[PDB]
């Protein structure tokens, strides 16, 4: 029997190629095929500011946080085409609902990363991997780790679990009107996006490049991956919230959390 | 190079389509083995359930929906033929109007059963509904001299 | 190498095609359309000036100009929200009593 | 330099071209997306780092988001098509065209009298731009955060809801 | 430089009324009551009004690089807040009859005091901005304030979209000066080449439009016939009267105003703004649309008198009366046409034709719109005549003879329609904040009639105002 | 360098799409209520002034966390104003 788990997810690639594609009638084209890349490409791309080696550095460029707030801000097309693609007013409902969810918590991630940012005062990443030299900035904001781990958990990873399903009557989920690779295309998607989560939590959060005793890129993985089984853990042992508690959770408790959270960093930095 | 049958060996998606009774032993092997399976994704339907004759029209859509590698499994006796239910209201077997590949006797099946199911589709989807000259061997034939050598069973005053 | 002719240019084009497109049409949400274009132009025509000097001029009120164009556009959309829950038809024509 | 900054400058300008000639909104909509990342690059090869990625997360994440969710909402594809198009023909759009191109041929006259002094893509850094607003520049941030308020206030109160 | 005790002294103004913003907000969301959100908005902006004393104990100076605060700016504050505190006070009585949400309408009249503020204390391109555009979004707003009605919804969005054109040719002309200058600054300005000359020229678009100027005028009928009466006090006064203080400013201390190439176009602009208002004007039998074509003739002689600026001292009294003067002449009669309206009524029936009788009805109201009709004309014993006097001797001190020949047969084309709506209130008949309602526009007809006969104690203040 | 794993991201996507093809009116009550989209495309705009500010705040010291502290409170105002009113509340 197959001993990896990774395997799984190959075999799930190979089996999405060579399925034959059917035209469905009284939709539109072009949107229907450019609403996959807007999922995955754009968590492609987020892939371009990890600090995997000073010496091969995918991108030397001087800010890669506000590319990934682009990213971040572009995810919702895909969701919203997607849903006026599926031209059928219970997926379009479905997806509008999704999108709704996804821009009510994708508020909350700019605002939580303002607190490392400030502590440590550079864009450029090779500054903030060097930051965390001796004492990693996760002590005194722990309140900002939390909050940036439920919203990158929060788009349209399935922990809201209202992208396949709707607690709603009168509408459907917008995932059924794709059935070609592109269902394929959206597994991926997600995938890049939780490793890449993790690689930017690690390297952001945590101390990417400290070597104590083994060398360090190996060390920065094997964290990586102590963090891809644990959430992996609380995503499986989180139940499905439903859609109300969802938006009683949403701007009420999180706003003010952050806002304190720059208070008092900003009071505590000088 | 076969890489692609190594893909469809390795990894199906099933739609489950039990009716009002029969499902029971069906969730009991799924909640063991397993919300993933979504219409229009799946390429694998495990037929279960009497075919009625009002509802058979919901099958022949469902059964064009998916894609073009198209596997069906009937599940009980009531899915293979009519089963018990020789009557009016009740069509002899979902294979009269959508093909079916492998045929699960039983009413209910067992968890196992829909895990051999499970073993002899993949070993189906392995050899390239076609026979490749290798499914005229059956259960029946293969295990034959296996089920022939039993000769003493426990007997049924005891627990 | 470029001078400050091109990108003044550019932002004139810009404006000049969203006034055009704040002119021509008749739905309400195309006039908002090219109203935040043509925003977006004059705020493009103030940042190519503010860089075109060598300072930190250019950023200081095109942030304020974005945030002009964000609630305008969002009460822009709560009126059309209202205008088609009052009345079906979303045309300029609609709404155009009070004639002389 | 020169030859990217052609291209992407081109690109805006067929993006542009082509969102004022068709009909279809989601069209529209989508070039100018495009034509608002054409133009963050233009502003990311300026100099101005902090604006074209500035433009991007806010300009084109949330705003043309909004105009998305009211597109979709009215659910106006598919009814009053005909009609939109044989109103807005080209002879009506000769008309106006002319009238806006004296505009930009006075404009490209008054820019081109004056000297070049071509200046090269000069990187500004966040961090001056994180002391300037807050050097003298901090009122405007506090009278833009109340026009914002302002903003919120005005969007909920005309679209108000109701029973229906 | 930072903040000093003698800057939060100076811009005192700008911090009250912001106060009352979050203490009103805090209201809406606690309570949601009419009465407590009235009494706290007007006691905000009294607190204001208190407060422009101890600003006036601080002395001509700069608070950042974006503001200057002058003596001048002093009386613009005190204009904007006086036509604040006279919109909310005729806006109870008419939202008493509203049906719903009725406190919404107090905040955003704060804001739009914050911006009006905000433009009498200039001295950077960047807070002209941000005084426009916080004055415009609560008259976005709020000439869409019940929007229940056909053409209250109407004229906001005809509003929304020609103001949004005008912000975007004023940002864009904001820039195209700023490629030659070094900066924004109306002083550092300047420092006859083209491309400032048309930059300049884009910004007279984007703010004539807000001046209600010759060929951006057409604006001004269907808001002010679409708007509420209230709505109406503060779009007709408040909104140009803040304005007018930062485009004066930027010609006195703009050494490109100095050029005769800017000074010719502005002054056609005036000559046609007298013109094309005077003459339209007649032909209305409507009230709110007659008030709109008098805006467009009266800010015309503001023009004349602004030309004529940078030749001789006495035209910056002499549009400063003139501010003053119309404030009270246009708050005068627009609170008697909002109080006519003292219920809802859904849509208000306001018409010349309408006005017939109104003597026999209500005595005292009818004499307040005839002395305010009055002096919007030129008739003596009003503090408009006054005003007339100084820009008629402004353009005869600057020898701008085609300018202040528009005036007088501009005022003699002009009389007709005053007249008439002062006579037609003479043919024969077809609560406790009312009484506080009718107490404004009266305390305005003892006020303007007294400053008309005896105008010396206006001159004093004036000329303690200016620098 | 960027503009290279660019090129080969664009070009997979070319590679998978061109292999994939070969290888062969009236609403009424639903929908509606999108204005948490609306605040969010306000808050946006809102926190785009602390995206600016987190760069540059050890310079800025005293008065810069006493205007921000103002800056936030208006927003919990508005915020508290919008829960109050029924605003921010339960949405289809
Ligand atoms: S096989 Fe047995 S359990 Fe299943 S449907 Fe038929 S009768 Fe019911």
């Amino acid at each position: 029997v197959g001993w990896g788990g990774s395997l799984q997810l190959v075999a799930d690639m190979i089996k999405m190629f060579f399925k034959e594609d059917w035209i469905p009638k009284f939709s539109d084209r072009v949107i229907f095929t450019l609403a996959p890349m807007i999922a995955f490409t754009s968590l492609l791309l987020a892939f371009a500011i990890v600090p995997v080696s000073p010496g091969w550095v995918v991108a030397d460029l001087n800010i890669g946080i506000l590319f990934f707030l682009m990213m971040a801000g572009l995810a919702v097309y895909a969701v919203l085409f997607a849903g006026w693609s599926s031209n059928n007013k219970y997926s379009l409902l479905g997806a509008m609902r999704a999108s709704a969810q996804t821009l009510s918590y994708e508020v909350f991630l700019g605002l939580s990363l303002m607190g490392v940012v400030a502590q440590a005062g550079s864009f450029n990443m090779t500054d903030i991997v060097n930051s965390q030299a001796h004492v990693w900035n996760v002590i005194p904001q722990f309140f900002g780790f939390i909050t940036f781990a439920i919203a990158g958990v929060a788009v349209c990873h399935r922990h809201p679990f209202d992208q396949p399903e709707a607690e709603q009557e009168l509408a459907d989920g917008y995932h059924i009107e794709y059935s070609g690779m592109k269902f394929g295309l959206f597994f991926v998607g997600e995938y890049i996006g939780i490793v890449t989560i993790s690689a930017l939590m690690v390297t952001l959060f945590f101390g990417g490049w400290q070597g104590p005793l083994l060398p360090p890129f190996i060390w920065f993985a094997l964290k990586t991956a102590f963090f891809m089984m644990m959430f992996i853990l609380i995503r499986a042992s989180l139940p499905r919230p439903r859609y109300d508690q969802v938006m009683s959770f949403g701007w009420k408790i999180c706003l003010p959390l952050t806002l304190i959270n720059l208070l008092v960093t900003a009071a505590v930095i000088l | 190079n076969d890489m692609v049958n190594w893909g469809r060996k390795n990894s199906i998606w099933p739609y489950n389509f039990g009716l009002s009774c029969c499902y029971v032993e069906m969730v009991t092997s799924f909640t063991a083995v397993h919300l993933r399976a979504s219409p229009r994704q799946a390429d694998l339907m495990v037929v279960a359930g009497t075919c009625f004759t009002k509802m058979a029209p919901v099958i022949q859509r469902l059964y064009d929906q998916m894609l073009e590698p198209k596997w069906v499994i009937s599940m009980g006796a009531c899915a293979n033929s009519g089963g018990m239910y020789d009557i009016y209201s009740v069509v002899q077997g979902v294979d009269k109007f959508i093909p079916v590949d492998v045929y699960i006797p039983g009413c209910p099946p067992r968890p196992e059963a829909y895990m051999q199911a499970l073993m002899l589709l993949q070993e189906s989807i392995g050899k390239e509904q076609g026979v490749y000259r290798a499914n005229m061997q059956s259960e029946r034939e293969r295990k034959r001299g296996e089920r022939i050598a039993v000769t003493n069973l426990r007997t049924p005053d005891e627990i | 190498m470029i001078p400050l002719q091109h990108g003044l240019i550019l932002a004139a084009i810009l404006f000049v095609l969203g006034l055009t497109g704040l002119v021509i049409r008749r739905n309400l949400l195309f006039m908002l359309i090219g109203l935040e274009i043509m925003i977006n132009a004059s705020a493009l025509a103030f940042v190519v000036a503010g860089s075109y000097w060598g300072q930190t001029d250019g950023q200081v009120m095109y942030i304020l100009a974005i945030s002009l164009a964000a609630a305008e556009a969002s009460i822009g959309l709560a009126l059309l929200l209202q205008l088609h829950r009052r009345r079906q038809n979303l045309n300029i024509d609609s709404v155009s009593e009070m004639r002389g | 330099m020169e030859f990217a900054f052609y291209i992407c400058g081109l690109i805006a300008i067929l993006a542009t071209l082509r969102v004022i000639t068709h009909t279809n909104p989601v069209h529209a909509l989508l070039y100018l997306i495009i034509s608002l990342l054409a133009i963050s690059g233009v502003f990311f090869s300026l100099g101005a780092y902090f604006a074209g990625a500035l433009e991007i997360i806010v300009y084109a994440g949330a705003i043309m988001v909004l105009f998305v969710f009211v597109v979709m909402m009215l659910n106006l594809g598919g009814s009053e098509i005909e009609q939109e198009r044989q109103w807005l023909k080209p002879q009506v759009w000769i008309g106006p065209a002319i009238l806006s191109a004296i505009m930009l041929v006075v404009i490209v006259y008054a820019i081109l009298g004056v000297n070049d002094q071509g200046i090269d893509g000069t990187p500004i850094s966040a961090k001056a731009v994180g002391i300037t607003l807050f050097g003298p520049y901090v009122l405007a941030v506090e009278l833009a955060s109340m026009l914002l308020l302002a903003g919120l206030v005005v969007a909920f109160h005309v679209g108000r809801e109701e029973r229906a | 430089m930072t903040i000093t005790p003698q800057n939060l002294i100076a811009l005192l103004p700008l911090l009250i009324v912001g106060l009352t913003v979050v203490v009103v907000m805090l209201s809406i969301a606690w309570r949601r009551n009419h009465f407590l959100n009235a009494t706290l908005s007007v006691i905000g902006l009294n607190a204001a009004l208190v407060s422009l004393w101890f600003v006036g104990q601080a002395g001509a100076m700069d608070v950042t690089p974006l503001m200057r605060v002058d003596g001048f700016a002093m009386l613009y504050t005190g204009l904007v807040l006086l036509a604040s505190l006279a919109t909310c006070t005729f806006a109870y009585p008419w939202l008493e009859g509203y049906n719903d949400n009725k406190d919404e309408f107090y905040l955003l009249v704060l804001i739009a005091a914050l911006g009006g503020i905000l433009l009498a204390n200039a001295n950077h391109l960047a807070s002209l901005f941000l005084g426009i555009e916080l004055i415009s979004l609560p008259l976005f707003g709020l000439v869409g304030y019940a929007f229940r009605q056909k053409r209250s919804l109407e004229a906001s969005i005809k509003y929304t979209i020609l103001s949004a054109a005008a912000s975007s040719f004023l940002l864009f002309g904001m820039a195209l000066v700023y490629a030659q200058s070094g900066d924004l600054s109306f002083v550092a300005l300047g420092k006859n080449e083209p491309l400032l000359l048309a930059g300049f020229g884009l910004m007279i678009v984007g703010l004539g439009f807000k001046l209600s100027l010759v060929p951006f005028h057409l604006w001004t009928p269907d808001v002010y016939q679409g708007a509420p009466a209230p709505v109406s006090t503060f779009l007709a006064t408040a909104s140009k009267i803040a304005i007018f203080g930062v485009v004066m400013r930027l010609f006195l201390y703009a050494p490109v105003g100095d050029s005769e190439a800017i000074r010719v176009v502005l002054a056609i602009i005036a000559f046609a703004s007298i013109i094309f208002g005077n003459l339209m004007a007649l032909s209305q039998t409507n009230i709110k649309r007659l008030l709109g074509y008098s805006s467009i003739s009266h800010l015309g002689y503001l023009l004349v008198a602004l030309i004529a600026l940078q030749t001789g001292e006495m035209s910056m009294e002499a549009v400063g009366v003139y501010l003053a003067g119309y404030l009270f002449s246009s708050l005068g009669a627009f609170g008697v046409v909002s109080l006519m309206s003292s219920p809802y009524r859904g849509p208000d029936a306001d018409s010349l034709f309408s006005y017939r009788g109104l003597f026999w009805h209500r005595p005292i109201l009818a004499a307040v719109m005839t002395v305010m009709m009055l002096s919007l004309a030129g008739i003596p014993m009003t503090l408009g005549f006054i005003g007339k006097f100084y820009v008629l001797a402004v353009g005869v001190q600057a020898h701008l003879w085609w300018l202040v020949g528009a005036v007088v047969v501009g005022s003699a084309i002009g009389l007709y329609y005053y007249l008439r709506v002062a006579v037609s209130l003479y043919l024969h008949a077809p609560n406790w904040q009312y009484s506080a309602g009718g107490i404004v526009v009266l305390i305005s007809a003892l006020l303007v009639l007294v400053l008309g006969v005896w105008p010396q104690p206006l001159i004093s203040i004036v000329r303690l105002a200016m620098p | 360098a960027f503009a290279i794993f660019l090129i080969v991201a664009i070009g997979l996507c070319c590679l998978m799409l061109v292999g994939g093809w070969f290888l062969g009116a009236r609403l009424r009550l639903s929908a509606k209520f999108y204005l948490v989209a609306m605040f969010f495309v306000i808050f946006d705009v809102e926190a785009l002034y602390l995206f600016a500010w987190s760069t540059s705040i050890r310079e800025s010291g005293w008065v810069g966390f006493v205007e921000a502290a103002i800056f936030i409170f208006v927003l919990l105002a508005g915020l508290v104003y919008l829960v109050r009113i029924g605003a921010l509340d339960w949405t289809p």
